[PDB]
RNA sequence: UUGAACAAUGGAUCCUACGUGGACCAUGACUGGUAAGCAGUGCUGGUGAUGCGGGGUGCUCCGAGAGCAGACUUACAGAUCCCGAG
RNA sequence: AGUGCGCAGCUCCGAAAAUGGAUGGUGCCCAAGUCAGUGUGUCUCCCUUACAGUCUGCCAUCGAUGUGGCAGCCAAGGCAGAGCAUCGUUGUGUAGAAAGGGCAUGGACAACAGCUGAUCGUGUUGGGAUUGAUCCCGGCUUGAGGCGUUGCCCA
């Protein structure tokens, strides 16, 4: 991991199965409240409507260009991570000092790179697609939309994620064995010193 | 249901006895209104426009808020109403399973608002009645009129207080559990 | 009364802002000294939301502390030993400010006599 | 070393008292950790709170410690609640700085009444 | 099941308190008695906690639900001699404007404050000075030394029968008081009873 | 704000416009008299 | 139904059973102990005991 | 005695026509800008020149026909005995000597002794139960200033019957005064 | 019962220096015109002369009216985030 | 149960303009759309805040009362359109006005036994006072072929 990211500490949010704008808004409010957040797996973020509807929405968005010089015009990113960063930017007051401080606390990433794969990632219940969208309703995928408008790196990240998942499975099995024998150690000590629990009327000044 | 924000009144009124009419007729309305102010309002809105007796020339003898006798047994209330639309008036018969008549009336009002964009002051309750389960003609009522209705809770979202609404929830949820936490 | 104003009541002044003439910061011809705006479209005169303060009487301060200095004392411009002898009985309310033109020879005598009378001279150390 | 012990609750300064387009820099809004309802702010009502920031020069430290430090302190009090989601209105002296927003503030358990 | 009315949570003699601030943060002490309204004499024993005979505001301590049954212990202390005034020349900065309330609520305070004594030259506090920075420093050292030695008398006079009582009561209380109270990430003060 | 009635301004004249100090002395005398004798005649003379 | 949560057990009873019979059914079927022995009961009890625990 | 009459009527199946209200507390809910001339003049005559100012008025033909025409700017209602008492003991000032003086028993004796009224209890009695000297008491009183109510108003613009906060709140003005004191 | 209510620091008698005499906006009260951010009117209120809260922005809408401050509370209207308030 | 007429709510078509663009942006989809209800002196979450309402302090205005030595005594005030004490009311403003109150400039008549070579005035830079017009002072320049404060009058 590069030095500046070795220095990194914060919360890691699994962006998979999340509604894009609700995610963005939760992340934005928390960044303003001063949290550092890294929204990981931005290709697996969900958007609330049909694939074709969102494809046409992105088409009409990218229609907007500065006619005198486009290289100065609205930038329309092909990466899911960068699209998400722009939605979060829009939710933030990025044209102030505290607003740019929040936006620089934002730490969006694609796939799951290393400083964040070494960390416990969470999910926002509000903004979660399963917990929010009715099953009746349709939804799309940000990586699908981004490969539709370009973004040649979907499969490149799919392979890397498969590799990461194999390593994670190895570590998960080792962790299962270690938690087995850690319960073993706990019971071995439960023989020596019985665990005193909160549900006890014995804990008092005439006892103890 | 819970807190039908509606109180039932059985208002009784007449006109001030003039010397030509020393005993004017007496009318008794049944009004489902938020409070007694709105109740008496509706009573006089019917006194005028059905009897030419005006709030200023009339006289309320009783008001009598009515409380539900046994709110622990479910009844099937059929409400006959009429309401005004953008076009003219339409007659409606709807029915609701509820433990209280005021409950069924709040249910009717919110249902009419939902389905037809009707409003309280644009709905006028014609008679209400309680039906034996052999007299309910709607499907969404006849499906619960069985004795041992039974169903699971499948895509549940586990309502929880704001005190412990996890903003980040480092665990993995599951929409199909029993949902104690 | 030969009574100095306390710090308790000096700190209860009412925060007069730093009034300025509007747009005295655009031009060096427009001086800093206040002038009531008489413009027809003036947003300052119309008191728009984020514009500076408008000189008024609400900012005027109580009689007990108005013109009192952070010393707690009012000032009196003296040029003679006569004026010191005038302030003889109010050495706690007033402070003898020597006039700026009074020479060193009379400043010496004023400072001497005023320190015998125990009147504070705000500009005691002026010329030698 | 001596046992370093924690007798405060962290909060975040969530800006000043404000309407949509104007603000009151005298009354700061603070969101306290794990406090997410208005009922839970009755504990912290009245407690003292300090905002810690770092200067460059060394200012005098604790009263009687006679050692200086780069930390600087703005003390205040939690005066009331703010809304329903567990924010409080606190008043500081001097008024909290502008780069205090989005920063941590310690809320001590004194004056205690339990 | 009875909610009951609200009461002023207040320290009692023999109640375990938790100091909220000062040199001893979060240490558990035993409230001995009240000196002034809202100020209490405490000590988490200097052998158990290391907290000496000390005073505390009712506002910088948590009143836990742990009562020690301090019955039958000699708690008599010369509070004025032990804790000096530290503000010499008690109430003279300006010539007394008169105390011109004549019977009640000024006289009943002035007489009640003319009753108590004064920590004399040894048990009082020493205001600072230079005397070549040392002729004061050394004498202050031995003054402090003898004052501490005079306080140790009463402190042990309380703490020798007070430890013999808490060990007599149940032996884990000494480690209960040796342990310091801290907040961790999952502790919410607005929900913690005491 | 308040839909005000007219704030009271006393119509009557209560300061001598005369520049003669002795007319002012007479105004002083008859202020004293209209106060601490309070007869209609004294009030009239004060007015005049 | 958003406010309730379903426990693993069930009784054999008709609609609107009076207290006279419902209390004897819950007693005979031992629903309180069969509930207190569950996992959710113990999670909730540890939570509530942490809550009401003294210093 | 009124309760006994109601008891007897309910016992024997009669109608107790409740005595029509005599006093009403009137509160100015609307502001002062954009005021039509006749409502402006009638609010002046009612002494409701400030927003959230209240006055007691007698309810008869003359006063009601004014209350109607200025209703979009006022609420009014029939206050309870304890609401009258709280108003008098916490908000009442004398309109005397062209000043606004805090009510005292000596000031009441001076301004109203002519009518055998000596104490604040006399004022409260006449106000609640009009009595002969309601006019003199109410004139002696200065229009109550009340704070902006806690909770707040539903909507200034509608009528109380329309969910808003105007017109006649026959008994729900106690709920409003309680918020405004 | 001093013979309707409510209000009322008010009624009478005068003198006198000015600015203004381009208006405009809103509403089944309308007239001309197909209509107009058109032209001409009526009642009342506003703008002009008026800031403040909201309507993103806006001379006229909705609230409310403006000495300097402190505390509390609200109006209109609001609470995904921007942006205080679920 | 099936088949007809219809009637309301939302949705779809009807629905086309020229820089790229606008429910304000983001976005939202059991909504963050829409229709209702509910937040009760009571509510696990009905809360936010205008220069508006309430209370308080101060400023100013317009008044009321007692006075403005014939006073219980000191302290204060002590110029009768002044001052003193208490209370009450009211504070937007273009044109316009004030027999409302002040700041400031040149000079005459007067007062300050005013200041000035132990350094005037000017200017410059800091400080203090003032709601403000503006006033006072320290430093430096500078050095007089001087200046200022109060009343009043002529501009």
């Amino acid at each position: 991991v590069k030095p500046k990211d070795r220095k990194w500490r914060g919360i890691v949010v699994d962006g998979k199965n999340h509604l894009m704008g609700r995610l963005a808004a939760v992340v934005a409010k928390q960044l303003l409240r001063g949290e550092s957040i890294c929204v990981v797996r931005c290709e697996d973020i969900n958007i609330s409507q049909s694939f074709m509807r969102n494809k046409f929405r992105l088409k009409n968005i990218m229609r907007k260009r500065h006619l005198t010089q486009p290289k100065r015009g609205p930038f329309h990113y092909r990466s899911p991570r960068k699209m998400f960063e722009k939605v979060v930017r829009s939710m933030l007051p990025y044209r102030t000092a505290h607003g740019t401080a929040a936006f620089e606390r934002l730490r969006v990433a694609e796939g799951i790179p290393q400083p964040f794969a070494k960390k416990k990632r969470c999910i926002c219940p509000a903004a979660h697609r399963i917990l929010r969208l009715a099953p009746n309703r349709k939804f799309c995928r940000l990586g699908d939309l981004c490969t539709d408008i370009g973004w040649r790196h979907d499969k490149t990240i799919k392979d890397l994620e498969g590799k990461r998942k194999k390593l994670a499975e190895l570590r998960w099995k080792k962790k299962k064995e270690l938690t087995k024998l850690r319960r073993a150690a706990e019971r071995l000590v439960d023989r020596i010193i019985p665990r005193i629990e909160y549900g006890d009327p014995k804990i008092k000044i005439g006892s103890l | 249901p819970g807190f039908s924000g509606i109180r039932h009144y059985e208002i009784v009124g007449r006109a001030y006895p003039t010397e030509k009419e020393p005993s004017p007729k007496v009318y008794k309305m049944t009004v489902f209104a938020k409070n007694s102010v709105v109740g008496k309002a509706r009573f006089w809105k019917l006194m005028r426009k059905q009897n030419k007796v005006k709030k200023t020339h009339g006289q309320v003898l009783q008001i009598r808020r009515i409380f539900e006798k046994n709110p622990n047994t479910i009844k099937n209330y059929s409400i006959l109403l009429r309401y005004q639309s953008k076009t003219g008036v339409m007659n409606v018969s709807k029915e609701y399973r509820d433990t209280t008549l005021c409950g069924a009336v709040h249910q009717m009002y919110m249902d009419m608002a939902g389905r037809h964009h009707a409003r309280y002051l644009d709905i006028d309750i014609i008679g209400t009645t309680v039906l034996k389960p052999s007299q309910c003609l709607r499907p969404h009522i006849r499906q619960f009129l069985q004795h041992k209705v039974k169903f699971p809770l499948l895509h549940r979202i586990t309502k929880k207080l704001p005190q412990h609404k996890a903003t980040f929830l480092y665990s993995k949820p599951s929409t199909y559990r029993s949902g104690f936490m | 009364v030969n009574r100095t104003v306390t710090r308790k009541e000096l700190k209860k002044k009412k925060h007069v802002p730093h009034f300025k003439r509007y747009q005295s910061w655009r031009h060096v011809r427009v001086s800093e000294s206040w002038r009531k705006p008489h413009g027809i479209d003036s947003a300052f005169r119309r008191r728009f939301k984020g514009y500076p303060a408008m000189v008024g009487i609400g900012y005027k301060q109580p009689k007990n502390v108005r013109h009192v200095h952070p010393d707690g004392k009012r000032q009196f411009l003296v040029h003679n030993l006569k004026d010191l002898e005038v302030l003889l009985m109010y050495n706690k309310k007033y402070a003898a400010v020597i006039g700026h033109s009074v020479g060193a020879r009379k400043r010496k005598s004023i400072v001497t006599r005023a320190k015998e009378l125990q009147i504070k001279v705000t500009n005691a150390n002026a010329r030698l | 070393p001596k046992p370093i012990v924690r007798l405060f609750q962290p909060a975040v300064m969530t800006g000043f008292k404000r309407s949509k387009r104007k603000q009151d820099p005298h009354v700061a809004i603070l969101a306290i950790k794990n406090v997410a309802t208005r009922k839970h702010t009755d504990f912290y009502l009245g407690k003292r709170c300090v905002y810690l920031y770092r200067g460059k020069k060394k200012v005098a430290g604790r009263k009687g410690s006679k050692v200086k430090t780069n930390m600087r302190r703005i003390w205040g009090r939690i005066t009331r609640s703010h809304g329903k989601a567990g924010c409080v209105k606190a008043v500081f002296k001097p008024n909290l700085p502008g780069e205090s927003i989005g920063r941590k503030v310690r809320i001590y358990l004194f004056p205690s009444s339990i | 099941v009875r909610k009951g009315p609200s009461k002023k949570v207040t320290p009692t003699p023999g109640q375990v308190l938790i100091l909220l601030s000062g040199r001893f943060r979060g240490r558990r002490v035993i409230c001995l008695k009240e000196l002034e309204h809202g100020i209490f004499l405490v000590t988490g024993p200097y052998k158990v906690n290391g907290v000496p005979l000390r005073r505390v505001n009712r506002r910088y301590c948590i009143c836990t639900s742990t009562h020690i049954d301090i019955s039958g212990l000699d708690l008599n202390i010369p509070e004025a001699q032990i804790f000096a005034r530290r503000k010499a020349l008690k109430k003279v900065k300006k010539a007394l404007k008169g105390k011109r309330a004549r019977a009640i609520q000024e006289k009943k305070d002035q007489a009640e404050v003319a009753r108590p004594e004064n920590s004399f030259l040894k048990r009082g506090k020493k205001t600072k000075e230079s005397k070549s920075e040392e002729a004061f420093f050394e004498e202050l050292k031995e003054h402090k030394k003898k004052k501490a030695g005079f306080k140790q008398q009463y402190q042990k006079q309380i703490d020798e029968p007070l430890i013999k009582r808490l060990k007599e009561l149940d032996p884990l209380l000494t480690k209960y008081l040796s342990s310091i109270f801290t907040l961790q990430v999952n502790d919410k003060p607005h929900l913690m009873r005491f | 704000g308040i839909d005000k009635p007219k704030q009271y301004k006393n119509k009557d004249k209560r300061h001598p416009t005369a520049t003669n100090p002795y007319i002012r002395v007479l105004v002083k005398i008859y202020r004293f008299l209209a106060r601490r004798v309070a007869t209609p005649f004294n009030k009239a003379v004060l007015k005049r | 139904i958003k406010d309730i949560a379903l426990t693993h057990m069930k009784l054999k009873m008709g609609h609107g059973l009076r207290h006279r019979h419902l209390k004897e059914l819950v007693a005979k079927e031992d629903v309180l102990n069969k509930w207190k022995k569950t996992t959710v009961a113990r999670r909730l009890e540890k939570q509530k005991n942490k809550l009401n625990s003294t210093d | 005695m009124l309760q006994n009459q109601r008891r007897l009527a309910k016992t024997f199946g009669h109608y107790f026509v409740e005595p029509e209200p005599k006093i009403a507390f009137v509160i100015r809910i609307r502001g002062i800008c954009d005021m039509p001339p006749k409502p402006k003049k009638i609010l002046q005559l009612l002494r409701l020149r400030q927003i959230f100012n209240g006055v007691f008025v007698r309810l008869n033909a003359a006063t009601v026909n004014m209350l109607r025409v200025v209703s979009p700017w006022i609420t009014w209602g029939y206050p309870s005995h304890q609401v009258v008492r709280n108003l008098m003991y916490k908000r009442a000032f004398a309109h005397f000597a062209h000043k606004r003086l805090p009510i005292t028993n000596q000031l009441i004796e001076k301004a109203l002794g002519k009518y055998k009224i000596i104490c604040m209890e006399d004022l409260i009695y006449q106000l609640y139960t009009c009595g002969p000297r309601f006019r003199e008491v109410s004139k002696f009183l200065w229009p109550f200033k009340l704070s902006a109510p806690r909770g707040g108003l539903k909507s200034k613009k509608k009528h109380f019957i329309e969910g808003g906060d105007s017109g006649n709140r026959e008994i729900y003005i106690n709920q409003l005064i309680r918020k405004m004191i």
